[PDB]
C-alpha cells in the first residue's frame, strides 16, 4: 500500500 | 524525496484534490486511506463507517476496478 508523506499526525 | 503535493504544499492547510480523497475529498482519517498503485488514487475504503479489521502493508492494495479489469 502507499501513503502520503504529509499527514495530519506529524512528529518531530 | 519531496512532498506528494508540490503545488499546494504552501496551502496544505487547505483542501486540494491532488492530495485528498478522490470522491468526498475529506480527511476523516487519511492515515487509514489506501491508494491504488495502478490508478494512483485514494478510495473511500476509509470514508465508509465500517473500518477494515487489518490494513495490508507488504501487499499493495488495488481498487476493485483494477481487479475487475
Ligand atoms: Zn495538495
Ligand atoms: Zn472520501
Ligand atoms: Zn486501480
Amino acid at each position: 500500500a502507499r501513503t502520503k508523506q504529509t499527514a495530519r499526525k506529524s512528529t518531530g | 524525496s519531496g512532498p506528494s503535493c508540490k503545488h499546494c504544499k504552501d496551502d496544505v492547510n487547505r483542501l486540494c484534490r491532488v492530495c485528498a480523497c478522490h470522491l468526498c475529498g475529506g480527511r476523516q482519517d487519511p492515515d487509514k486511506q489506501l491508494m491504488c498503485d495502478e490508478c494512483d488514487m485514494a478510495f473511500h475504503i476509509y470514508c465508509l463507517d465500517p473500518p477494515l479489521s487489518s490494513v495490508p502493508s507488504e501487499d499493495e492494495w488495488y481498487c476493485p476496478e483494477c481487479r475487475n479489469d
